[PDB]
């Protein structure tokens, strides 16, 4: 912040929900919590700059994971394999996956 | 699923009755008989003619305390937590405020209508 | 305005930039950018005439549109990256939003149209108010994120500012008008330097504020909305003359004033930057603010306008109105060019 | 990058327990106190290990325990447990205080059988220690080496030379 | 029921353009009545129902106020609805018809970017908590009271100054 | 720019390190000055408020530039131990990096050449 | 929620490009900001659940609150202009140039 | 347009000169439609008729200008030799001065265009030739 009253007061007013991973309710974990925890324990203490460019892996990570574009792609290429199979007729589906299966609880 | 057919059902029953009431009973319209009503006389001007409100400002007031509503309603909720004192002085703080809002409108004749 | 509201609006529109100040979260720096807003409408609107209403609406409707832009890019931010923070990968459109959104409640071109027109038609004190009080909170936030903009865009508002308000200083003869299109143009330098230095930024600031606090107290001496209104003022305050001549010309920015200062740090380290076609053509157009400044003085100071009959009735009549702060910070925005080190970090 | 290690269907057979959530109800607290270490074993490497392919054994071995659980009161306590579940079946949220005659009888057939006692209120929901061989694992995150911080810099703090240095002022 | 977010998507995006086009305001106010529907909708359908209702149940107390001010001082002896004017209902399907093209155009040339229909209804709930308690939206708005207390007092005395401001702009 | 470095308290005005500073000698220029632009605050707010310019108000002459002198020493402190710290960083910076600020070596006039342009 | 997320940005920018471009009643205007505020409240929302973060789920609320303050104080000035004039007419508010 | 601009750049002048007074062509036409853009928003038209009008006569009046700036450029260019001369970017700003004086009938606003203009497109030949850097990044 450009004033910082609550770090010199020691007091957290807006500090303490600034992100994903931070405290939740009931202990209910957020989504990539594990995945921003890396990118904020890399990033500390190093400045932004060397944040941006070393710890690009954590994250890349993170983004991964939080908009999952990459997972759409591949499911998107899975997906889309499989029609062109289906529709040269050279693939069947199994039968867990059409529908009717062995369930276990 | 089953709300949605439920709500359907009622949309398709209330379209149905609107329906067979429009296309049911014998039509005769004409121009007296569709011409507005003002007791038996000619309307002096158009019903669209700015209509004078008394009261807007408890309709502003009712914006604001019906967000004070939307802050007050996570209560049941709210009273769960481990942390019930500073939940209660919280909630205290909240109604107080809008007591006091409240009661300020009051002193300045907010309430009040206008003319 | 009983005291019980006086107080509830006062301390709700000092409340607004402090929160902005002191919040990290950018939620919590949108709701002080809120409370700044809705606390300071009332008091334009006070007087209660056609002119102030429409001050009011005007202000309102730029105020909620661009702050509706600043929660656009808030959201898309925290889409993003999950965060209520620009922290360092935050999407460059995002950004470039965030600055356009600012700069257009700060009110510098092309975004400037409003601020002319709202300066005008309310009160001397809340022009005062809203022309330094009100800039704090959008300039600390964008010095906030200053290494994640756009420099070419913030250089193309900086020099666009620049130019329109020395235009509209030139033009107009409203002291309102002429008092906001100085401050697009010094706002125009602050966020030239911003990139750069935000430290010379928060200087700029400064020395406007007190540049710009006197000169609104000498104005409400006499409730001078004009320039012959201004002129006159030998008749009613001759002892005045001295200080409004200096500081027009340290907001001209000539030496060896101290409002010469922020235009020579911020040129000296726009030189280090390498940037001397936006340094050369700020000077350039701040020597056309100079101008309109010192047909003011002309008009005021150096020669003599014609007065009327019953300023002899005034001049009878007694005044307390110049209060204790105002030499303090006429001298201290007039002759401290050679604590220039100490002004600077 | 690399491709994932995921076991085979064969790893993930196991005699699972064919056992409605009513029947699980009516089990549920002799169940948490009889086979409370395997299961608390179980929760650990879970919670230890993030990763759940890490903790098969650990669930086949949770598995076992909940099969040999009912096995002993299919063998001793059959018809009393079967109405129990039952009644426990009826109600839409399974809700304890409607069946206490069952649960009365059930318990006390565990009781007099097997010598088992059911938890009083607040035992199965707090912490317990747990005792196992499993070694800790040192980086269940998978993080990769932290960046050194920068070279911070230590020195007695000398005045500024020639001053400012701001043009031409001298201090 | 793969589409069904992405068909409230839609609606919300033509209701926004009503209003856009501005028609008489009790029109704009019925529009963004449907569109505060539709968002409610949206977040039931992604998951807690305390935010759809609330921004519902707040919505529908603004319109009512805004109805109220259009009859008062907001209104013309002709009011204007989509239909009224050429121009605006011209624009109302030229904008339908840019939202077909513009979603037809990231189906097919941007293949998987903000919009792909063979991927609709893939990606509506990332991950969900299957076993587990204490799960619903309306529990960390509870803990506004707990947690963030700087919100709830900055949302409060939002209110009260609120209250404050508006009698002194109509005080008159 | 000197905001974010190690050991950074923050909204300190004089942190310890800075009592490792000389104080300013507290008739120096710089306090002079400010007391001088005190003495003449209080004259112009005189002449402002259309007292005698100087022999009225000697209370308020007198508060004006104590007020000043204490405020210049403090901030004057202040901005000393800031210039202090920056050359601290500054040498502390070039020490840990020195292959980025190597010792050229200038040579002498007498194997350089120097091009001669003749006035004429 | 990628293309839910496209159609509610879309959205918010038909809102906007309403707020910009002004026609006679200042009343629409307001409902064009009202329907911005609406398209941000869900953005935000779906965000908050896409990403099960209930410690910012009172963020869409707060941010209603000051949405209908701001509302709440955009109808007073409407009332104050229609007193003025009669009408709400932006082309009736613009006697500020001189 | 980025790659149409600095498509400008890829060959020297003198050389191809008909696509360097086509890209001129286009950033004086681009120039126009902005500045149209905002006389019709900030002073509006009586009709839409006269609103394209003025649209057109300042997008034309712009595309001209930008049109013989970059022939009269490349001409110079041509006949002297010299490539790399501020002189044929001056005399091709005053003939797009010269282009504005008489789209506005003014022979004073022709002048006033000449030496305003080729003085702009001297300094910016002289950028283009010497480095500089009209929005540089931040460095220290
Ligand atoms: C001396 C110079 C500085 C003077 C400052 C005070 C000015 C003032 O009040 O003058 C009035 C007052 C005289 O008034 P008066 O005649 O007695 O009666 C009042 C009239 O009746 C009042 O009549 P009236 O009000 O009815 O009408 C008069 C009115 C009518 O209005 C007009 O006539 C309008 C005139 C418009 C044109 C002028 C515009 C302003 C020009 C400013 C300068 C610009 C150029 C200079 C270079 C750039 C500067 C940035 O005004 C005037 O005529 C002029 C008033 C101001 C005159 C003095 C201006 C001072 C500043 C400028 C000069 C000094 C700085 C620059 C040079 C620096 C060195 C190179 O001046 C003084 O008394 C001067 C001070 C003399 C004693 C000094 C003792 C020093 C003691 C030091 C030790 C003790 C302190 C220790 C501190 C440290 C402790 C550690
Ligand atoms: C009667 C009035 C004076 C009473 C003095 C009573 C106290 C006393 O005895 O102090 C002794 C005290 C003993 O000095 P020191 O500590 O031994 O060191 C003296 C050295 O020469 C070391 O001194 P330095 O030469 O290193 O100077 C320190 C440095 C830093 O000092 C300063 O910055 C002070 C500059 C004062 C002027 O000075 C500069 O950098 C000079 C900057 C010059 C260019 C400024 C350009 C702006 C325009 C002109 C100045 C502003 C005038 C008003 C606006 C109107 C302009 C037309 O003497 C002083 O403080 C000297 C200055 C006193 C007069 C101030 C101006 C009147
Ligand atoms: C830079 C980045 C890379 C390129 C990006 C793309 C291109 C950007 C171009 C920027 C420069 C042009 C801007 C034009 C603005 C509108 C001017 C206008 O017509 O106003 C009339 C309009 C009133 O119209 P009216 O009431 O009908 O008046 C009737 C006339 O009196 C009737 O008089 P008339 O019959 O003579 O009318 C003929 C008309 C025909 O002229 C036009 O239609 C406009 C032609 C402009 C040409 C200037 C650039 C030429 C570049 C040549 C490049 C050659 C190749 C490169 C090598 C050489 C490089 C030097 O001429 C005018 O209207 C002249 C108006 C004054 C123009 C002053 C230009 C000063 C700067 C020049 C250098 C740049 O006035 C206003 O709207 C005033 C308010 C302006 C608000 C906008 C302020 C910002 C404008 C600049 C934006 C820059 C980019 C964005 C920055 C960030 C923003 C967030
Ligand atoms: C669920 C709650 C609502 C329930 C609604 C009632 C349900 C049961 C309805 C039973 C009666 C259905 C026919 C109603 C006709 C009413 C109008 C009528 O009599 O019109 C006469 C007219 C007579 O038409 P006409 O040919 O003699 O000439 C009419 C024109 N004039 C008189 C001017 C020359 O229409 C009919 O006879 C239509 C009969 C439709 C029968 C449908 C079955
Ligand atoms: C802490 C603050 C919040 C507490 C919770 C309660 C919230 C109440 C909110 C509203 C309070 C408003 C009080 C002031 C006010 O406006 O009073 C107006 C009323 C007369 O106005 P009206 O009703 O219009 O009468 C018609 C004209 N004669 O005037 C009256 O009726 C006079 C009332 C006098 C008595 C006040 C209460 C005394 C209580 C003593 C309790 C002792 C135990
Ligand atoms: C009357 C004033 C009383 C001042 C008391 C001390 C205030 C304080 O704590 O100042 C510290 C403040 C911020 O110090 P810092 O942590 O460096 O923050 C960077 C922000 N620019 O430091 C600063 O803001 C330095 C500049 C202060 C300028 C004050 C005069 C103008
Ligand atoms: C895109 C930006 C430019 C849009 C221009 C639309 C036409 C225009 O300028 O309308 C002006 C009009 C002014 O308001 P009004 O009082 O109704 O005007 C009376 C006419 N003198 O303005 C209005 O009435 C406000 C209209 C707001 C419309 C918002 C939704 C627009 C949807 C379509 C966007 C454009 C699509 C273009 C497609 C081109 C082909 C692919
Ligand atoms: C070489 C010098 C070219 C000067 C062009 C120019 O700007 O001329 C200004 C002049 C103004 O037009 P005007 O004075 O009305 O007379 C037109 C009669 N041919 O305009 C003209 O004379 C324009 C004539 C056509 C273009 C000639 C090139
Ligand atoms: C970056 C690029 C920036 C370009 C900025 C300039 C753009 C082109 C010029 C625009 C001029 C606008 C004003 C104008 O037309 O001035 C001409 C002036 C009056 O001539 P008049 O016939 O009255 O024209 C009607 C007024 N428009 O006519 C005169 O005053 C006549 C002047 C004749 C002599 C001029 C000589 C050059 C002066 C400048 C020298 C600089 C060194």
């Amino acid at each position: 912040p450009f004033l910082d009253i609550q770090k010199k007061l020691g007091i957290s007013l807006d500090r303490h929900f600034m992100f994903l991973s931070a405290e939740q309710p009931y202990k209910n974990a957020a989504r990539c919590h594990a995945f921003e925890k890396e990118w904020i324990e890399c990033a500390h203490g190093i400045g932004g700059t060397r944040a941006k460019k070393e710890c690009k892996i954590e994250f890349d990570d993170f983004e991964e994971c939080l908009l999952r574009y990459k997972t759409m792609r591949r499911m998107h290429d899975i997906k889309k394999q499989r029609e062109k199979l289906m529709k040269e007729g050279k693939y069947t589906p199994p039968p867990h996956h059409s529908g009717r299966e062995e369930p276990r609880p | 699923m089953n709300l949605y057919t439920v709500i359907f059902i009622n949309i398709l029953l209330s379209l149905t009755l609107i329906l067979v009431a429009f296309w049911l009973p014998q039509m005769n319209l004409y121009s007296e008989k569709a011409n507005p009503y003002e007791c038996g006389f000619d309307p002096t001007s158009s019903a669209r003619l700015p209509f004078s409100m008394k009261f807007f400002l408890v309709a502003i007031t009712f914006l604001l305390f019906d967000l004070e509503i939307a802050l007050l309603l996570p209560l049941p909720w709210a009273i769960q937590t481990i942390k019930t004192s500073t939940m209660m002085i919280m909630a205290f703080i909240l109604v107080t405020i809008l007591s006091l809002g409240l009661a300020y409108e009051w002193t300045q004749k907010g309430l009040e209508w206008t003319e | 305005m009983n005291p019980i509201t006086l107080a509830i609006i006062y301390f709700t529109i000092f409340l607004g930039p402090v929160i902005t100040m002191s919040s990290t979260n950018l939620m919590l720096m949108w709701v002080g950018l809120e409370f700044s807003l809705l606390a300071i409408i009332p008091m334009l609107i006070n007087k209660k005439n056609p002119r102030s209403t429409e001050a009011a609406t005007k202000y309102f409707v730029t105020q909620a549109t661009a702050s509706m832009i600043i929660l656009l890019a808030i959201v898309l931010n925290y889409k993003q990256l999950g965060t209520w923070m620009f922290q360092q990968q935050t999407n460059g459109l995002i950004l470039n939003m965030t600055l356009m959104a600012l700069s257009m409640k700060l009110g510098l071109a092309p975004f400037h149209f409003w601020l002319p027109e709202v300066t005008q038609g309310i009160p001397l004190h809340m022009g005062l108010i809203l022309l330094t009080w009100q800039k704090i909170a959008p300039l600390s936030i964008l010095i906030q994120i200053y290494p994640l903009l756009n420099s070419t865009i913030i250089l193309m508002l900086a020099i666009t500012s620049i130019f329109m308000g020395a235009w509209g200083g030139l033009n107009q003869t409203q002291m309102r008008k002429i008092m906001a299109y100085s401050s697009i143009a010094h706002m125009g330098w602050m966020l030239a330097i911003l990139p750069y230095n935000p430290s010379l930024t928060l200087l700029n600031l400064m020395i406007y504020i007190i540049l710009t606090a006197p000169m609104f107290m000498a104005l409400m001496l006499n409730n001078s909305m004009t320039i012959n209104s201004i002129s006159l003022l030998w008749n009613k305050t001759p002892a005045m003359l001295t200080m409004i001549s200096l500081m027009l010309l340290s907001l001209g920015g000539l030496p060896p004033l101290t409002g010469f200062l922020p235009k020579w740090i911020i040129i000296t380290e726009l030189m280090k930057n390498n940037c001397l076609i936006m340094a050369t053509l700020m000077a350039m157009m701040a020597l056309l603010n100079l101008f309109f400044y010192t047909r003011l003085i002309y008009s005021t100071s150096l020669t003599m306008f014609p007065t009327n009959n019953n300023s002899k009735m005034m001049t009878h009549q007694t005044k307390t109105k110049p209060n204790l702060m105002f030499s303090t910070l006429a001298i201290m925005s007039t002759m401290t060019l050679p604590l220039a080190p100490q002004l600077i970090t | 990058p690399g491709i994932v290690e995921l076991p085979t269907l064969e790893e993930l057979k196991v005699e699972e327990v064919k056992v409605s959530s009513a029947v699980l109800k009516a089990a549920a607290h002799h169940y948490g106190a009889q086979c409370d270490k395997t299961n608390k074993e179980f929760m650990l490497c879970r919670w230890e290990e993030k990763d759940p392919r890490r903790c098969l054994k650990e669930g086949k071995l949770v598995n076992g325990c909940a099969l040999n659980f009912f096995r002993q009161i299919k063998s001793h306590c059959a018809e009393p447990f079967t109405e129990y579940w039952t009644c426990l079946d009826y109600s839409n949220m399974q809700l304890f205080r409607h069946c206490r005659q069952q649960q009365a009888k059930f318990d006390q057939c565990v009781l007099d059988k097997l010598g088992w006692v059911r938890p009083d209120l607040g035992q199965l929901s707090k912490v317990t220690k747990v005792k196992t061989d499993r070694p800790l694992p040192e980086n269940p995150y998978h993080s990769r080496a932290r960046p050194e911080p920068n070279p911070v810099i230590e020195g007695d703090l000398k005045p500024a030379k020639h001053g400012t240095r701001f043009f031409f002022w001298t201090v | 029921m793969n589409n069904y977010i992405f068909v409230l998507s839609s609606l919300f995006l033509v209701g926004c353009l009503g209003l856009a086009l501005k028609p008489s305001p009790i029109y704009g106010g019925l529009g963004l009545i449907v569109s505060g529907f539709v968002g409610c909708l949206m977040v039931l359908g992604f998951g807690g129902s305390f935010l759809g209702l609330m921004v519902f149940l707040i919505y529908l107390g603004g319109m009512l106020v805004v109805f109220g001010y259009t009859t008062a001082m907001a209104t013309e002896e002709y009011p204007e609805t989509w239909g009224s004017n050429w121009l605006i209902l011209g624009f109302l399907v030229l904008g339908v018809i840019m939202e077909v093209f513009l979603i037809c155009v990231l189906n097919y040339y941007d293949e998987v970017g903000v919009i792909n229909l063979d991927g609709l209804g893939d990606w509506l709930m990332y991950e969900v908590d299957d076993v587990g308690v204490m799960l619903e939206g309306g529990i960390g708005v509870a803990a506004m009271y707990s947690c963030a207390t700087w919100m709830m007092v900055v949302a409060g005395w939002s209110l009260f100054a609120g209250i404050f401001i508006i009698i002194e702009i109509t005080r008159d | 720019m000197m905001n974010g470095r190690p050991g950074h308290e923050p909204l300190k005005f004089l942190p310890d390190e800075a009592r490792s500073l000389p104080p300013p000698k507290l008739n120096d220029p710089r306090l002079v000055y400010m007391g001088l632009l005190g003495y003449c605050t209080g004259l112009m707010d005189n002449m402002l408020r259309m007292r005698p310019v100087m022999r009225a108000g000697l209370h308020r002459q007198l508060l004006f530039v104590t007020s000043f002198v204490f405020a210049g020493y403090f901030y004057l402190k202040r901005q000393n131990y800031l210039y202090a710290v920056k050359d601290h960083d500054m040498f502390g910076y070039i020490k840990l990096h020195p292959e980025d600020f190597p010792e050229k070596e200038k040579k002498t006039y007498a194997e350089i050449l120097e091009p001669f342009h003749p006035v004429r | 929620m990628p293309s839910t997320f496209f159609n509610l940005t879309m959205a918010f920018s038909l809102s906007l490009l309403g707020t910009l471009m002004f026609r006679s009643h200042l009343m629409s205007t307001l409902l064009c900001l009202e329907g911005m505020v609406l398209s941000l409240f869900i953005m935000t929302s779906v965000t908050s659940l896409n990403s099960n973060s209930m410690s910012s789920m009172p963020i869409p609320i707060t941010i209603l609150v000051f949405a209908a303050c701001e509302a709440a104080v955009g109808l007073a000035l409407l009332v104050k202009v229609s007193n003025t004039y009669g009408t709400d007419y932006v082309q009736n508010l613009n006697l500020l140039q001189c | 347009v980025k790659r149409f601009f600095e498509s400008y750049h890829e060959v020297p002048d003198g050389t191809q000169c008909h696509r360097k007074t086509y890209i001129t062509t286009a950033l004086g036409g681009i120039c126009g439609i902005i500045g149209s853009a905002y006389s019709v928003s900030l002073n509006p038209a009586d009709s839409t008729l006269e609103a394209v009008a003025r649209v057109g006569r300042y997008t034309f009046t712009a595309a001209a200008i930008g049109a013989m700036f970059g022939l009269t450029t490349c001409v110079s260019a041509q006949v002297r030799e010299k490539p790399d001369d501020p002189l044929n970017y001056f005399i091709g700003g005053c003939a797009g001065g010269l282009t504005l004086g008489a789209r506005t009938h003014s022979y004073g606003t022709a002048a006033m265009g000449c030496v305003y203009m080729g003085t702009a497109a001297a300094l910016f030949k002289i950028g283009k030739l010497e480095g500089w850097e009209l929005f540089p990044t931040p460095k220290v």
